[PDB]
């Protein structure tokens, strides 16, 4: 019991509890997908109701142009992160003037969140995310965690009850590669609803995505935008 | 302003000028430029007039501390070292320019430390404003390996020539000795110039004094 | 009892429990094993896949500290990417203070005295890395350096850390590799992982190689596909 | 950075803990008596070794603060290489304003007061050590006792360590005025042979004096002939 | 009180009811726990260091593992304790060393070499948020002045020269036989110092080391350097344990 | 930092009364008794000394009694070690004082001054309070003769005659009745302070080395600061015994 | 002030002049050039004295940790990167100008200009106010392959003429030969300073 | 230059047992008198005295530091202050400011409180101690007051001489200098009393 309490104290497993507690933060929250293929990388986001008279969380942020990310987490904990990606991006065109590579991105992130799990006193950030990029290696799909630990991915699912969205991405993993924009974005779509139950299903108004691709920068479809994507899935 | 150094068999002997002047005026015509470092290490301040005592003071407290620290005698490299880097430090606005001497068990040894950290060891030297003309007596009687009892007289034949063809340096000569025994110290060893008198007293009957406030504090 | 709470306090019998703990965080890492031969040294890790959807190649645990310097890293993968970042730090002032390529046993000796002085406050964790640096020169020879929690710093002829460790450490042994050629040591490292693995928890994993020595004129590298593909299947028909 | 907070605390009882047991490691250590009378001041500690390999050259109690002053201990021994160091400094820092050797009223006062900030800083205990300061200023000897708590007294004569109650009594019996520096070396000697067991050589007992000749340690050859029991 | 404990005492480094400090107590349990033994001896123009070697597997390469280090030119050291420890000092001796010359321009002595490395361990004493280091240092040399200097650092900060050392698992009964040797005054040359020095293990320990199971380091006036004696330049010295 | 080692020396009570200063008042209880009584003419301060032994000193000064300004005066009941940061921090206070405004420290300017010291360790920083509780003398050009007793806690005010220190209880119901307001004078409150310590000392006697006396008067528009010596003081006592009879 | 220094096959030779003049008159008229930033190398001192002797100290320091921790002589490539560093973050205030010559267990003799905060590797290296006088003498009478009794005879003719030409420059020459077995440092006196056309 | 902006002037001279020190009374800006009532001599306590020269801001300036620093260090110690160190104060007091100097050249006169031990000395801008046997002068007179010192100053001299001494050579030292005048205040620190006087001096 007394292990729990402190980011630096190790167990006699060799366990940080709190770090453990932090990858709690991102099971309490929505879940969120996202995949690529040779071309396209396509974020899609459940933006959860606090109830039906309130409006939903934004789960999609921008970050640069070819760059953009699905938080799943504390909300005003992922806008430090956010902060520091947007200034991370913006100082990569004002120096190189180049778009900043997203493996590049995400191993700075790796830096940030290291130091408060490293540090006493200091809480890990409990935000998930995922980092949907375009670069002249292809498009990226990244997962990040609270541990700064993070992954290189064809497709992810993180937040709360997860592991079912990655499931369904496994089956699927071998057409993902030649999907359009519309089939692909299809893909998360389908992924959304196995984590909620059959009590709900998707709408213009809980639903956000984002897409980024070859010729297309990062653009957020928000209400209207998501219905002709909608319509044509059959649930 | 002159002082000077000289190695013989033994050991070294440091010599200086006592008259220090601010524009032009004798400020005071007794004053002591050697001062003390350690008991076998002694040095010349010349330069800006506190710029080469408050120096001295810093170097000679640093080596009472390692003197005590360490239980050993001080090493005549050791002080060149403190003042070098404490005069590079201020990148040459300090103007003191110290000629650092003494016996340790290495043998004789004489430094010299330039106002910007510029130090040289050698057998003889001479700093401040007269160092011209005692380092020209100094090249030309010069010769290794000196008796004591005739060191003496090449010093202060060195100052000497310093203090009479120079107007910034007067009064009396200070020298230092230093072997093996060491701290051997020798004030106002040589005087240039003996007739000081001054006869015609001024000296008047008191009584004229147009004084108006006077008041007593008993104490 | 409170004596293991922080790495600031000895237990009555001397030792440093939050140091050791850090230890036990790299004995349920997967395996890694480092060894040098005539020519050059030669890594080897398993790289475990937890799932299907992770891309080939990701969670990389051979860095490459400099152009002439490896890495291996076993334990918790988050401080890893910390201390290449770091090691990298040293092999760059290296390159600008003295201009020259760092040599090996200075460059495990600044990142073993980093990761050391975490063992000693209380604001501070240990590292639960361990992590092995082989490298090589024409005027030095096959060099390898393994770092552990603790920031102790051996060298080797061949070496295992993480889960497997007595098990891999005696089959090295039976091998002899001082008079081998690297060309021939590629095939015997995938020979000694796929004996020591074995499959009961973990399920699949991605065999990594890399070179260094006489063969890459010191340059580190990966070993390339042919050659991995040629060393990779002759441990499989080695298997039996 | 470390620990901003205070390891000293008021008890419920009104009495500082910390300090309490500082002045409990002090009366375990090495025996050390002093004495001012007439015109200097004796300090005789007993550095007591475990064998023969032992350096006596290497290490030394009573230590010199300057030449006007010095300085033995009784308790932690590493504890006491950070006051002397501390002390030298401050002896140094006086002579560098006021340009005369610090007298010892003047450097108790300071010295105490850094044993005072380690009662208050944060993250720090208070040192173990209880020193013994003796100095010779203005033809005045002085003999000052500083301890943990930073309370500095002026004793004519004291003993520490193993049997300090026991010292201090042998030292009213003793003890008086019109006493030589000479006796005082004798009767510091005599209470460490009620303190000390077996037999007191060159080696065992450390003695330093304090007088107009400034202060300085007793070599032991100096010191075997006061153990002849004449002077 | 006699081991009394009252609140916080144990865990961080503060006086005990019985003023002791527990928790450097025990910084004298992390030197036994490195499962070894060294012993250094003073002779009359020599100081010999010999250090029990242990390679336990084939795989450890023999030249990569040393207790012997080199401090500066003229020093010499042999660090018994934690590994981890060992080498944090080392690496700060080394600093302190070169600083040393780089302020007071000359190198370091042995016995001040061993002060600045004590009053450091004495911060991590006093400080509460550190522990101190594990690792007890023993340094020889040879000092223009005094000759051959071998001194010992624990992690209380208590440093003292010694004529004849001992460190690690054994010491009390390795030290047992230094009084037996040392009280009969020998004349010491270098040979006659390394046979007897490597006999005080072989007593012990009941062993009679092979070449690859030692190292010594060695100083003398002759070599003020500090040297590493080969594999056969020890097994030279171990023929003469077959004779006296 | 490690809060597992804190003790938390600012936060309150469950009653709202801070316990590191509770614990100060308990060491200031059993430490020097100290009194004063403010007359038409003159303040005086009366400390008892709790170290009396034959083997001291008695180098310094009143051992007790300081000096924080040429005006003024201060005694001390509470640890010996913490009383010396107060009074060198009283001592740059005046001087600060009288560094801008080029003249003498009035006596309510300095007590509140330093009352700001001890509440900023009392109130955050999370070091341990001061154990020291003062009483303070003075004299000033606007309210005459000042008796100031401050405490742990910062607390002070203005007092005709006060004590602290131990038996500061029973002390005090004595100077309540005995003292009469405007008709004091200093050699009526010298015999009062006596017959107030006689029945509070834990020794009987009254010997001249414990209780000593320090007087503040004003004379030739100068503040006179004197520490009575052991003859004046076994004198005062003599003439106090001779009343309790005769 | 003149520095040299000159490159053959088992070493190098680093010859130097003595005399040290602020102004146009002479500080020490005996000085040494050549202060060892460790065993087998050697640094020429040019420029401020107060400078050089400042940088060529912090170079000797921060080059001892490097041997110390390698546990093995530091090449010459090192003591000249080190003597870069610190010329060139400083280059506004110090005015000061090394040269670094030395040998090695690798590469063998070396010689490196520092000038200004660049970096060169020389066959052979001129410095200080005198040197350009001799740069006719060192472009005709150098030839590749000179034995070590040549090169010091070459690095002798060479400065000699540059204490004639020089007004700031002057004194007896030194002369360090770095090899394998040690440092030969020889010292050549005014009377064995070769003659050149007097008039 | 700068300290000769406001003017004035000080002397200190040593007699036998006794010392006296002096200074005008004239507080002026450049050409342009103000008041005749300045102050340029402070007490230190019993049987010492400083004076201060230079630019009149840092006169003011510089003395309220003194008296800060000294009852600091009277209250501290149980003994008054001796002349010799507080030589060394005031030093370290300018010294401090090398690189903005205060500008003034402190002259300090006075008794060692041990018997009757006379000191003198006299300081500069960087504060380098001066102690003579004889007389310290400062201010921007100082070129006559030197020439004036020397003739009339004797080795030994009673209390009565020395104010003879230092009053006329305070008043003719004065009357060459443009911008001091307007009076003279002199004090005679004995080993019994002190004896302050103002001296009738020509108004111009």
């Amino acid at each position: 019991n007394q292990y729990d309490n402190d980011v630096t104290v190790w167990s006699p497993q060799g366990r940080i509890h709190q770090i453990e507690y932090a990858m709690e933060a991102v099971k309490q929250g929505s879940a969120t997908v996202g995949l690529k293929s040779k071309t396209h990388a396509v974020l899609v986001a459940l933006k959860r109701a606090q109830s039906e008279l309130a409006a939903h969380q934004k789960k999609i942020l921008h970050v640069d142009n070819h760059i953009g990310i699905s938080i799943a987490g504390l909300t005003a904990d992922a806008r430090l992160l956010c902060n520091f990606m947007r200034q991370e991006c913006l100082d990569s065109r004002f120096v190189f003037d180049r778009p900043l590579p997203v493996s590049r991105l995400v191993s700075l992130i790796g830096s940030k969140t290291q130091i408060p799990t490293q540090r006493y006193g200091r809480r890990p950030y409990g935000v998930g995310l995922l980092i949907a990029g375009y670069d002249d290696m292809g498009p990226h799909i990244f997962q990040t965690c609270p541990s700064a630990n993070y992954f290189d991915c064809r497709a992810m699912s993180i937040g709360a009850r997860s592991q079912s969205a990655r499931t369904y991405l496994e089956r699927h993993m071998s057409e993902f590669m030649e999907c359009n924009l519309n089939e692909l974005v299809k893909h998360g779509l389908r992924a959304l609803r196995e984590t909620l139950p059959a009590e709900q299903d998707l709408t213009t108004k809980n639903v956000s995505i984002g897409i980024v691709g070859k010729d297309l920068e990062f653009t957020i479809y928000d209400d209207d935008d998501v219905s002709p994507f909608l319509e044509g899935l059959e649930e | 302003t002159t002082i000077a150094g000289l190695v013989f068999q033994d050991g070294v002997i440091l010599g200086a000028d006592t008259r220090a002047t601010n524009d032009s005026v004798v400020a005071d015509k007794i004053c002591e430029k050697i001062h003390f470092i350690a008991p076998k290490i002694y040095c010349c301040g010349a330069g800006v007039a506190a710029d080469a005592e408050m120096t001295t003071r810093m170097a000679a407290s640093n080596m009472e501390l390692h003197a005590l620290s360490t239980g050993r005698e001080c090493r005549v490299a050791t002080v060149t070292r403190m003042l070098r880097q404490t005069l590079f430090r201020y990148q040459g606005y300090v103007g003191a320019s110290l000629i650092v001497g003494g016996v340790d068990f290495t043998g004789p040894q004489l430094y010299s430390v330039h106002p910007h950290g510029s130090y040289s060891r050698l057998p003889f030297t001479a700093l401040g404003s007269g160092q011209d003309a005692a380092i020209a007596v100094l090249e030309d009687r010069f010769q290794p390996n000196m008796t004591l009892e005739a060191a003496q007289e090449l010093l202060v034949e060195a100052i000497t020539a310093g203090i009479l063809g120079d107007l910034g340096s007067g009064g009396n000569v200070d020298a230092c000795v230093i072997t093996a025994a060491g701290a051997k110290m020798l004030r106002a060893l040589s005087s240039p110039t003996k007739p000081i008198e001054r006869s015609s007293q001024y000296r008047f009957a008191p009584g004229t004094t147009p004084v108006l406030s006077q008041t007593v504090v008993p104490l | 009892t409170g004596y293991d709470l922080s790495a600031s306090t000895f237990s009555p019998d001397g030792r440093v429990f939050q140091v050791e703990y850090a230890m036990k965080a790299v004995e349920n890492s997967s395996t890694a094993i480092g060894i040098r031969c005539k020519d050059g040294v030669v890594f080897g890790v398993e790289k475990l896949v937890l799932s299907k959807l992770y891309e080939e190649g990701s969670n990389k645990r051979l860095f490459n500290v400099d152009r002439h310097v490896g890495m291996a890293v076993a334990g918790l993968l988050a401080d890893a990417r910390s201390l290449a970042d770091i090691a990298r730090e040293e092999a760059s002032n290296f390159r600008s203070n003295f201009g020259y390529n760092i040599p090996l046993k200075h460059l495990a000796d600044r990142v073993a005295m980093y990761v050391h002085a975490y063992t000693l406050y209380s604001a501070v964790r240990p590292f639960g890395c361990s992590f092995m640096l082989g490298s090589y020169s024409v005027n030095d020879g096959a060099q390898l350096y393994m770092i552990d929690p603790s920031g102790v710093s051996y060298g080797y002829w061949g070496c295992a850390i993480g889960k497997a460790r007595q098990a891999a450490k005696t089959e090295i042994e039976k091998l002899q590799m001082k008079e081998m050629t690297c060309r021939d040591v590629v095939k015997e490292v995938a020979k000694i992982i796929y004996i020591v693995h074995d499959e009961v928890k973990d399920k699949a994993f991605e065999l990594e190689l890399s070179w260094v020595g006489e063969i890459t004129n010191g340059r580190h590298e990966i070993v390339p596909k042919d050659v991995r593909e040629e060393a990779e299947k002759y441990a499989k028909e080695s298997l039996k | 950075r470390g620990y901003s907070f205070s390891l000293t605390t008021f008890s419920p009882s009104g009495k500082l803990v910390q300090i309490e047991y500082a002045l409990a490691a002090v009366a375990g250590g090495a025996p050390s008596v002093g004495i001012k009378a007439a015109n200097g001041v004796v300090l005789a500690t007993e550095k007591k070794q475990k064998s023969i390999l032992y350096d006596e050259r290497s290490v030394h109690k009573v230590e010199p603060i300057t030449k006007h002053i010095g300085l033995v201990y009784s308790g932690m021994g590493p504890d006491y290489r950070v006051l002397v160091h501390r002390a030298r400094k401050l002896a140094q820092q006086y002579y560098l304003v006021y340009q005369e050797p610090i007298p010892t009223a003047q450097l108790v006062q300071r010295v105490a007061s850094v044993m005072q900030e380690y009662t208050q800083s944060g993250g720090v205990r208070p040192f173990g050590v209880s020193l013994l300061i003796c100095g010779w200023n203005e033809g005045r000897p002085y003999l000052f006792q500083s301890d943990p708590s930073g309370a500095y007294f002026a004793w004519k004569a004291t003993a520490m360590g193993k049997n300090y109650v026991n010292g201090k009594t042998f030292l009213e019996k003793r003890y008086n005025e019109d006493l030589e520096l000479e006796d005082a070396i004798h009767t510091a000697i005599l209470t460490l042979k009620e303190s000390f067991e077996g037999q007191m050589t060159e080696d065992n007992i450390e003695v330093g004096i304090c007088n107009e000749a400034g202060f300085r340690r007793l070599t032991p050859t100096e010191v075997k002939d006061y153990l002849a029991a004449i002077a | 009180s006699r081991g009394s404990s009252a609140g916080f005492d144990r865990h961080i480094t503060i006086f005990s009811p019985e003023g002791r400090l527990y928790q450097v107590e025990y910084a004298f349990k992390a030197i036994n726990q490195g499962g070894l033994t060294s012993v250094a001896v003073r002779g009359k123009d020599c100081a010999v260091i010999v250090t029990q070697k242990k390679v336990p597997d084939k795989l450890l390469d023999s030249s990569t593992v040393t207790h012997l280090f080199k401090i500066t030119e003229n020093i010499g050291c042999v660090m018994t304790g934690m590994t981890a420890d060992s080498r944090s000092q080392v690496q700060r001796a080394r600093y302190e060393a070169a600083n040393w010359k780089y302020k007071y321009g000359y190198e370091i002595p042995v016995d001040m070499l061993c002060k600045r490395i004590a009053d450091i361990s004495q911060v991590y004493t006093q400080n509460a948020e550190m522990r101190p280091l594990g690792c007890c240092m023993i340094l020889i040399g040879i000092d223009e002045e005094q000759g051959p200097q071998v001194y010992k650092c624990d992690p209380a900060g208590y440093y003292c020269g010694f004529k004849a050392t001992a460190a690690g698992v054994k010491q009390t009964e390795s030290t047992s036989f230094l009084e037996k040797k040392v009280k009969k005054k020998f004349d010491w040359t270098f040979e006659q110092t390394v046979e007897t020095a490597i006999t005080c293990l072989s007593t012990v320990l009941s062993i009679d080391f092979k070449p690859s199971e030692i190292e010594v380091g060695v100083v003398t006036v002759e070599n003020p350097k500090f040297r590493i004696l080969t594999e056969a330049e020890i097994d030279a010295h171990l023929v003469a344990l077959a004779e006296r | 930092m490690s809060r597992r080692y804190d003790s938390r020396t600012t936060i309150f009570s469950p009653e709202g009364r801070l316990y590191q200063v509770e614990y100060a008042m308990e060491a200031i209880g059993h430490a020097g008794t100290c009194l004063g009584i403010l007359a038409n003419d003159g303040v005086l301060l009366a400390a008892e000394r709790r170290n009396i032994h034959k083997l001291l000193d008695e180098v310094f000064f009143s051992e007790k009694i300081y000096k924080l300004n040429e005006d003024m005066a201060c005694s001390v009941a509470g640890i010996t070690s913490d009383a010396n940061v107060l009074t060198n921090e009283l001592r740059l206070i005046a001087q600060r004082y009288l560094l801008q405004y080029q003249e003498p420290i009035p006596c309510e300017q300095l007590v509140t001054a330093l009352c700001d010291i001890k509440q900023a360790y009392t109130q955050f920083g999370g070091k341990r309070p001061f154990g020291v509780s003062l009483l303070y003398i003075g004299w000033d050009k606007h309210y005459g003769f000042q008796l100031y007793q401050s405490d742990p806690s910062g607390n002070y005010g203005g007092w005709k005659a006060t004590c602290i220190g131990n038996n500061s209880a029973a002390a005090v119901s004595m100077l309540k009745q005995d003292y009469k307001e405007g008709e004091m004078t200093l050699k009526s409150a010298l015999a009062l302070a006596i017959k107030v310590l006689n029945k509070t000392m834990d020794v009987s006697k009254l010997s001249a080395e414990k209780v000593e006396i320090a007087t503040l008067t004003r004379e030739n528009g100068k503040t006179v600061i004197r520490v009575l010596k052991q003859k004046e003081v076994e004198q005062l006592i003599k003439k106090h015994e001779e009343e309790e009879a005769k | 002030t003149t520095i040299m220094a000159v490159e053959f096959d088992g070493g190098v030779v680093v010859g130097s002049d003595s005399r040290v003049s602020a102004g146009e008159a002479v500080v020490n008229r005996v000085f040494d050039k050549l202060s060892p930033l460790h065993q087998h190398i050697y640094c020429a001192l040019s420029g401020s004295a107060a400078d050089a002797q400042a940088i060529a100290d912090m170079a000797a320091y921060q080059l001892e940790l490097h041997g110390m921790e390698l546990e093995e002589p530091p090449l010459v490539l090192a003591a000249a990167n080190v003597v870069r560093n610190i010329t060139y973050k400083y280059r506004e205030d110090l005015s000061a100008h090394l040269m670094v010559a030395g040998w090695d267990q690798r590469e063998g003799g070396q010689v490196y200009g520092t000038m200004s905060g660049m970096l060169i590797r020389q066959p052979f290296a001129i410095g200080g106010s005198g040197s350009t006088y001799i740069y006719g003498y060192v472009d005709a009478a150098y030839k590749p392959g000179m034995s070590p009794e040549e090169c010091r005879r070459f690095t002798t003719n060479a400065i000699a003429l540059a204490m004639k030409r020089d007004g700031s420059s002057g004194g007896v020459i030194y002369l360090a030969t770095i090899t394998g077995a040690g440092v030969d440092h020889r010292v050549i006196l005014g009377d064995e300073l070769p003659r050149f056309y007097d008039e | 230059s700068i300290m000769s902006y406001n003017g004035g002037a000080v002397m200190a001279m040593k007699g036998k047992n006794c010392v006296a020190i002096a200074a005008d009374r004239r507080f002026g800006i450049q050409a342009q008198m103000v008041t005749t009532d300045f102050q340029k001599i402070f007490p230190m306590g019993d049987r010492l005295y400083i004076g201060l020269a230079g630019l009149a801001t840092d006169v003011q300036t510089v003395a309220q530091r003194l008296k800060f620093r000294l009852n600091l260090y009277e209250l501290k110690e149980g003994r008054q202050i001796k002349p010799y160190t507080l030589m060394s104060m005031v030093a370290n007091l300018l010294y401090e400011k090398r690189f903005g100097p205060y500008y003034t050249e402190p002259v300090i006169a006075g008794l060692d409180p041990k018997t009757f031990k006379p000191f003198i000395c006299s300081l500069d801008l960087i504060g380098c101690p001066m102690v003579t046997d004889d007389f310290v002068v400062s201010g921007t007179c100082t070129e006559q007051m030197y020439g004036m010192c020397e003739s009339l100053w004797e080795p030994n001299m009673d209390p009565e001489h020395l104010f003879e001494t230092i009053s006329q050579a305070m008043l003719n030292a004065v009357d060459r200098d443009a911008v001091s005048g307007m009076g003279v205040i002199v004090h005679i620190i004995e080993k019994d009393k002190i004896t302050t006087r103002t001296l009738k001096a020509r108004m111009d």
